RNA sequence: CCUUCUCAAACAUUCUGUUUGGUAGUGAGUGAUACUCUUUGGAGUUAACUUGAAAUUGCCUUAAA
C-alpha cells in the first residue's frame, strides 16, 4: 500500500524541486543573455560553513579550482525530475554514496546550484585525495577475455601506461599531481577513473548505531540548507575532516 | 530538563530577582488520573484520552460517561503504554490537554471534529449491542451444518 | 536493551545520556600480567604489527568502523615516527607482498611488514570480527609498549601532529618529536645528505628507509599546493629524465636498499637508469 | 439504493488527478475520474468526483475514508443516488488607429467632464 | 503639471459633494487614480512605489482611531536572527519622542507557526493596517501569508533597508522607520493600464496640505512611468479629469 | 619499479598464518540457516476486523 | 505527514544617505465604483466584506525489516 500522506507530501516535494530548478535554470538562461535589468543579485556567492556554527560568505572570481563531490539521500520525499537525472547520471553520482572529483568554471557553477540540495560538496587536501586513490579507485579494462560486467582495482601502472601512454602519463602518482595542480585537462582522468564508491559512514540498526544515524542527520541537516533562493551561496565544508568517517 | 531549569532559575532570582516566573510558563499534557477527574467538573479540559487495556476496568468505566456529562470530547485510545511514552512513564492510563501553545490551536480543535465524527453517531450502536455473542469453530461448523441439512 | 528501550519510548536526551554515561573495558591488566613484561612483549610484537599495517591500508566499509582505521594509522605512524629517528633498520628486502623490514631494537630483531599502498579488493569468504578483536588486543599491546618506548628514551609520548602537514602528507614529518649514541654504523648512512625524491616512486616506502639513514628530504608531489638550494642527490625510476642537472646524481631506490642492506654506501655507478639493475641481491 | 459515483471534499494542495487514480486503483479498478479546477490561474477548489466500476467498490471506499485525515484538511466522502451523469469540468490550465482612438479619448474626455457636470458637479475644460 | 487652482477647487468640489447626499466609512476615504500607456504585462510585481511627502496622514489617522474603533497601527516583521538583537525598550526611548509608538514585534517563524490557521492568520493582520518588512523576507512573504494580505494595499507588505551592509544595527532602521512613516508613502501597480492608490481621508489634513501632495505626486508621476491622465473620486464618483495629457497617447502604437 | 604490481592477499595468507600457528580453529565465516519454516499466519485482529 | 526565493550592487561614510531590481498567491463566494483593448467574445485592470482550509458539477536507496 502507498501511504496517501506520502502521496501528497512526494507530489509537494517534487512540485517545489521543480519550481527551484526552473527558477535558477531560468535565471541563469537570462543571466547568460545579459538583459540584467530585473535580477535580484547578479553575482555567484559561496558560504565556507566551517566549524550554532561559523559561516563565512565570499564570491568566487574565478581563478578556477577543483572540488570533489558526494551524493547524499534526500531530501525526504521526492521523485526525481529529469532534469537534474539528467545531470547526475551523466556525472555518474546516482547508487549514492559515491565520488567524484570535478573543475570548476561558470559553465559548470549553475549545475552545482541546482544538484546542492541532493548534494554535498566542499574542497579536498592532497591528504585527502592521495588517501582516496591509494584506498579505492577502481578501472574499467579490457583484453583477450572479459566482455565488461567488469572492474579493476588500481594495482597496475602498466595500465596508466597502455591507456594514457598517448598522453605521456604513466603513474598515478602523476596523474594525481596533474589533478592536484590541474594539470593536462583533468578530463580523460574523469571519465576514465569508475567513481569511488564510498562507505555509508554508519551502518546500524542496532540499538546504539540508530542512535548515531540519529545524531548524523542532526549534523547533515544543521549545515545543509535547502534555501532555494536562487541568489544563495554555495556550501563548503571541512571535507578533510568529513571524509576521513567516510573513507 | 527540570534541574537545567533550576540551576538556571537559582542564579535568575539570586542575579535578576524575579518571582520565580522569569523562567516561561510549560503547556504539557496532565496525565494523573485523579487530576484529570478534577478537571473534569471544571471543565478544564479540550480531550482526554481513554485506554481500553485495564484489567481493573472499574477505574475506566464512568469515564466516557462522565466525559460524556460534562461534554468533553472523550476518546479511547488502544494502548496504555503507547500513552505512557508521551509522560516517561511506563503506564499512565490517561492523558489529557488543558491548554496549549497557539501553534497547534487549529490542528486540536480539528481533532476534536473527527473525533465527535467518529464518536457522536457511534454512542447509538455501542450501548444497544451487547458485544460478544461469537463462538469457536466448531460449534460454529456445527450450527452451520445443521442450517445447511435443514 | 536499556537503550532500545529509550528509543522505542523516544526519550532521545536519556538516549546520549547514556552512551555518554557509560565505560567500556580496557586490557591493561590483561597485558601486564600475560606478558612479564618488556622482553617478551617486543619479542612477540611482529604479529601485531603485520595486522595492524595491514588494517591501516586496507578500505572502510561495513565490518571496518573506520575510527579503527584512523586509530591504528595513528599507532602505525607514531612507532614508524619512534623507530625512524632513533635510527634503528638492519635489513629490507622489497618483494611482490609488500616488503620486510628488520630491527635490532633492545635485543631481538624485530621483523615485519609494510605492505604498498594500493587498493587491494576484498574476498568476502574471510569471517572479520576475529581479527578486528585480534587488532584491539594488539593496538592496545603496542599502546602500552610504544607509551613505554617513548619514555625510557624520555620524550614527549603521545605525539602531536600538525594540522597543515598532515592535510599535505599524513606521513613522518607529522607526528612531531619532542623530548621529555646510534647504532654504529649502521645508523647515520647518508649523513649530510640530501634527496630530492621524484613524484614518479612511491614515499610510501622511501622515508622511513630515509630517516632511519639519517638524512633530509623535499618530494615533488609535496609542493603541489604551497628549493633545491643544498641538494645533493635526486631520484627516479623512469626510464626518461630531463632536464636533469649537475648538482644531483640521478639514481635508484635499489641503492639505498644496498646501502643500507650491507652497510657499505656503494657508488651510483652500476645506476642513472635506464641501464639495468643489479637484480634485488635480497639478504636471504 | 446508490450508484457508483461518489463525491469528494476537503482536499488540500497537491492532490491532483493523478494521485486519485493511483491510490484509488488500490480499491478496484477505476472507470474514470474527475476533479474541479478553477479556469483563472487554475488551482483547485478541493473536490471532485469518481466511480470505479461499482456501487460496492463506492460505499466500501467510502465505510473507508468518511472521515480520513491529513494534514488540517479532512476528507469528507458521500455515496450518490442513482445515475448522477458525471457530465462537465473540462481541465484547465492557467490561461495566460492612433489618431482614431486620440479623437475618441478627446470626445470622451468632454462626454464624461459633462456626465459629471450634470450628475451635477460642475467642471470646466 | 496641474493648475493647483483646479487642484484647490476640485478637493473643494470633492469635499462639498460627499458633505451631504459604515456607509461614511465606505464613502468618504480618498482614493486617487491614474492611467498609463501600459504596464509592466506578465509580470506580477508586489513591491510598492515609495513616493516622497512633506505631511503623512499616519498621525491623524492614529488621532482618528484613537476614537474610532479600528485601531489603526502598525506591524514589523523580521529576520530570525533578529528579535533577539531587537525590543521595545529602545523604540520607546526614540519614537515617543518624535510622537508614535510601536504596537508589537513579531518573526516570521512566528507566521508560519502561530498564523497558520488561515482564519486565525487574516483575523490577525486585518487588525494590522500598516505593514513594514525586511527586503531580505519581501520575496518569501507571499507563501507564508497569502493574497488575502496582498489585494488589499494596507496588508500588502513593503521592504526597509534594515541592513547596513553588513552586520545591521538597530539605528541605521529606527531613523529609516521614522522617515517612511512620516515623509514617505507607498503606491501599487497593477497590470494594464489603470492603477488606484489608496490616499487618505477627509477627516484628515485640510486641502491646503492635500493639494500640494497630490501635487508633487503627480509632477512624480508624470516622469516615472509615462502616464496617460489622472483623475480622482471617492468610493463611487465617476473620474474627474485634472490632467489628460495627449502627446503621451500618440506612441501607443509607435511601440508597434 | 613503477611497473610493479604487487600479488598476494595478505587476507589469505595472515588468515593462514593464524590457522597454521595453532591460535584458531579453522572455518568458514558462513552465513544463515534455519532448520524448520517458522509459520506465517495472522493475527486475531486482522483475521476478525469485519 | 515535506514545510516556504529569509539579500545584492553603485556611490560617498552617515553604521548611514539616494537609486537600482528581487515574490504568479488556499479556495469559496458577497454585492458593488471606473479604465484599455476588439467585436460582442468580453479579456484584463478598480474601492471592501465574511468563511473553523469550508466545498457536489462554470469546454535516490539503509528513510529497512
Amino acid at each position: 500500500f502507498v501511504r496517501a500522506e506520502s502521496i501528497v507530501a512526494k507530489t509537494l516535494a517534487t512540485s517545489r524541486e521543480k519550481e527551484r530548478i526552473k527558477r535558477v535554470s531560468i535565471l541563469e538562461d537570462k543571466k547568460a543573455k545579459n538583459e540584467t535589468q530585473h535580477i535580484a543579485s547578479g553575482k555567484d556567492f559561496i558560504l565556507k560553513i566551517t566549524e550554532g556554527l561559523i559561516r563565512e560568505k565570499t564570491t568566487y572570481d574565478g581563478k578556477p579550482a577543483l572540488l570533489f563531490i558526494v551524493r547524499v539521500r534526500g531530501p525526504l520525499a521526492v521523485n526525481i525530475p529529469n532534469k537534474a537525472f539528467k545531470i547526475l547520471s551523466l556525472l555518474r553520482l546516482v547508487e549514492t554514496n559515491t565520488g567524484v572529483f570535478v573543475k570548476l568554471t561558470k559553465n559548470v557553477y549553475p549545475l552545482l546550484k541546482v544538484i546542492a540540495p541532493y548534494v554535498v560538496i566542499g574542497k579536498p587536501s592532497l591528504s585527502s585525495i592521495r588517501s582516496l586513490i591509494q584506498k579505492r579507485g577502481r578501472i574499467i579494462y579490457k583484453g583477450e577475455n572479459e566482455a565488461e560486467p567488469h572492474e579493476i582495482v588500481l594495482n597496475d601502472n602498466n595500465i596508466v601506461e597502455e591507456q594514457l601512454g598517448d598522453h605521456g602519463i604513466i603513474c598515478v602518482e602523476d596523474i594525481i599531481h596533474e589533478i592536484a595542480t590541474m594539470g593536462e585537462s583533468f578530463s580523460v582522468c574523469n571519465f576514465f577513473l569508475q567513481p569511488f564508491k564510498l562507505n555509508r559512514e554508519v551502518s546500524g540498526f542496532g540499538s546504539l548505531n540508530r542512535l548515531r544515524k540519529i545524531k548524523q542527520r542532526e549534523a547533515e541537516s544543521r549545515t545543509r540548507q535547502f534555501s532555494n533562493a536562487a541568489t544563495a551561496p554555495v556550501i563548503e565544508v571541512d571535507i578533510d575532516s568529513l571524509l576521513a568517517k567516510l573513507n | 530538563e527540570k534541574k537545567e531549569r533550576l540551576t538556571k532559575e537559582a542564579a535568575a532570582v539570586a542575579e535578576g530577582k524575579s518571582k520565580q516566573d522569569a523562567s516561561p510558563k510549560p503547556y504539557a499534557v496532565k496525565y494523573g488520573l485523579n487530576h484529570v477527574v478534577a478537571l473534569i467538573e471544571n471543565k478544564k479540559a479540550k480531550l482526554v484520552l481513554i485506554a481500553n487495556d485495564v484489567d481493573p476496568i472499574e477505574l475506566v468505566v464512568f469515564l466516557p460517561a462522565l466525559c460524556k456529562k460534562m461534554g468533553v470530547p472523550y476518546a479511547i485510545v488502544k494502548g496504555k503504554a503507547r500513552l505512557g511514552t508521551l509522560v516517561n512513564q511506563k503506564t499512565s492510563a490517561v492523558a489529557a490537554l488543558t491548554e496549549v501553545r497557539a501553534e497547534d490551536e487549529a490542528a486540536l480543535a480539528k481533532l476534536v471534529s473527527t473525533i465527535d465524527a467518529n464518536f457522536a453517531d457511534k454512542y447509538d450502536e455501542v450501548k444497544k449491542h451487547w458485544g460478544g455473542g461469537i463462538l469457536g469453530n466448531k460449534a460454529q461448523a456445527k450450527m452451520d451444518k445443521r442450517a445447511k441439512n435443514s | 536493551r536499556k537503550l532500545t528501550r529509550a528509543l522505542g519510548r523516544g526519550e532521545v536526551s536519556s538516549a546520549k545520556r547514556l552512551e555518554e554515561n557509560r565505560d567500556s573495558y580496557t586490557l591493561d591488566h590483561i597485558i601486564k600480567e600475560r606478558y612479564p613484561s618488556f622482553p617478551d612483549a617486543i619479542r612477540d610484537i611482529d604479529d601485531a604489527l603485520n595486522m595492524l599495517f595491514l588494517f591501516s591500508n586496507l578500505p572502510s566499509t561495513n565490518q571496518v568502523s573506520s575510527k579503527i582505521i584512523n586509530d591504528a594509522q595513528k599507532i602505525c605512524n607514531q612507532w614508524l615516527a619512534y623507530v625512524a629517528k632513533e635510527r634503528l633498520v638492519r635489513k629490507v628486502f622489497v618483494s611482490i607482498k609488500g616488503v620486510y623490514y628488520q630491527a635490532n631494537i633492545k635485543g631481538e630483531e624485530v621483523r615485519w611488514l609494510v605492505p604498498f599502498k594500493f587498493p587491494e579488493n576484498i574476498p568476502s569468504d574471510v569471517d572479520f570480527r576475529i581479527m578486528l578483536t585480534f587488532l584491539e588486543f594488539y593496538s592496545t599491546l603496542l599502546h602500552f609498549v610504544l607509551y613505554k618506548l617513548y619514555t625510557d628514551s624520555g620524550l614527549i609520548y603521545p605525539p602531536k601532529l600538525d594540522l597543515k602537514k598532515d592535510k599535505i602528507i599524513s606521513g613522518l614529518s607529522s607526528y612531531i618529536l619532542e623530548s621529555r649514541k646510534y647504532d654504529s654504523p649502521v645508523a647515520s648512512l647518508f649523513s649530510a645528505f640530501v634527496f630530492y625524491v621524484s613524484r614518479e616512486v612511491p614515499i610510501d616506502i622511501l622515508e622511513f628507509l630515509i630517516l632511519s639513514c639519517g638524512g633530509n628530504v623535499i618530494s615533488e608531489a609535496a609542493m603541489d599546493q604551497i628549493d633545491m638550494s643544498k641538494v645533493t642527490h635526486q631520484i627516479v625510476d623512469r626510464p626518461v629524465l630531463k632536464n636533469k642537472v649537475a648538482g644531483r646524481t640521478y639514481i635508484q631506490p635499489q641503492w639505498i636498499f644496498d646501502c643500507i642492506n650491507k652497510g657499505e654506501l656503494v657508488p651510483a655507478n652500476k645506476y642513472l637508469p635506464g641501464e639495468a639493475l643489479p637484480p634485488h641481491l635480497s639478504p636471504w | 439504493e446508490y450508484s457508483g459515483i461518489i463525491y469528494v471534499s476537503r482536499l488540500p494542495h497537491g492532490f491532483h488527478e493523478k494521485e486519485l487514480s493511483k491510490y484509488f486503483a488500490q480499491f478496484g479498478d477505476l472507470k474514470e475520474v474527475r476533479l474541479a479546477r478553477n479556469k483563472k490561474t487554475g488551482n483547485s477548489r478541493h473536490y471532485g468526483f469518481l466511480e470505479f466500476v461499482n456501487k460496492e467498490d463506492a460505499m466500501i471506499a467510502q465505510e473507508s475514508m468518511n472521515n480520513y485525515l491529513l494534514m488540517g484538511h479532512l476528507l469528507q466522502v458521500r455515496v450518490l443516488p442513482k445515475g448522477a451523469k458525471i457530465e462537465k469540468l473540462y481541465k484547465y490550465k492557467k490561461r495566460v488607429p492612433v489618431k482614431q482612438l486620440k479623437d475618441n479619448m478627446k470626445q470622451k474626455h468632454e462626454e464624461r467632464i459633462k456626465k459629471l457636470a450634470k450628475s451635477g458637479i460642475e467642471f470646466k475644460w | 503639471a496641474i493648475p493647483r487652482e483646479r487642484v484647490i477647487k476640485a478637493v473643494n468640489e470633492l469635499i462639498k459633494f460627499t458633505s451631504k447626499p459604515e456607509e461614511e466609512l465606505k464613502k468618504d476615504l480618498q482614493l486617487i487614480v491614474v492611467n498609463n500607456k501600459s504596464f509592466t504585462g506578465t509580470s506580477k510585481s508586489f513591491k510598492l512605489k515609495l513616493l516622497n511627502v512633506k505631511h503623512s496622514f499616519y498621525k491623524p489617522w492614529k488621532e482618528a482611531s484613537a476614537t474610532a474603533v479600528k485601531d489603526f497601527k502598525v506591524l514589523l516583521i523580521l529576520k530570525d536572527s533578529d528579535i533577539k538583537k531587537v525590543s521595545e525598550d529602545d523604540l520607546f526611548d526614540q519614537l515617543d519622542s518624535e510622537g508614535i509608538k510601536v504596537d508589537e514585534i513579531i518573526c516570521g517563524k512566528d507566521l508560519k507557526t502561530v498564523y497558520k490557521a488561515y482564519e486565525a492568520r487574516n483575523a490577525f493582520i486585518s487588525q494590522f493596517s500598516l505593514i513594514l518588512a525586511d527586503d531580505s523576507i519581501v520575496t518569501s512573504l507571499p507563501k507564508l501569508m497569502g493574497g488575502k494580505a496582498y489585494n488589499k494595499v494596507e496588508t500588502t507588505p513593503i521592504s526597509i533597508r534594515t541592513h547596513a551592509n553588513k552586520e545591521f544595527s538597530l539605528t541605521t532602521l529606527t531613523n529609516n522607520i521614522k522617515k517612511v512613516y512620516m515623509n514617505q508613502l507607498p503606491v501599487k501597480l497593477p497590470r494594464g493600464t489603470t492603477l488606484n492608490v489608496h490616499l487618505g481621508n477627509l477627516e484628515w489634513l485640510r486641502p491646503e496640505e492635500f493639494v500640494d501632495n497630490v501635487e508633487l505626486i503627480s509632477e512624480q508621476l508624470i516622469k516615472a512611468y509615462q502616464i496617460r491622465s489622472i483623475f480622482i473620486k471617492t468610493n463611487r464618483s465617476p473620474v474627474l479629469p485634472l490632467y489628460y495629457n495627449q502627446d503621451v497617447l500618440d506612441e501607443l502604437e509607435a511601440k508597434k | 619499479l613503477r611497473k610493479l604490481k604487487p600479488e598476494g592477499n595478505l587476507l589469505y595468507d595472515t588468515v593462514r598464518k593464524l590457522q597454521s600457528s595453532g591460535k584458531v580453529e579453522t572455518r568458514v565465516p558462513v552465513r544463515k540457516g534455519r532448520k524448520y519454516k517458522q509459520k506465517i499466519t495472522e493475527k486475531w485482529t486482522h483475521k476478525d476486523f469485519k
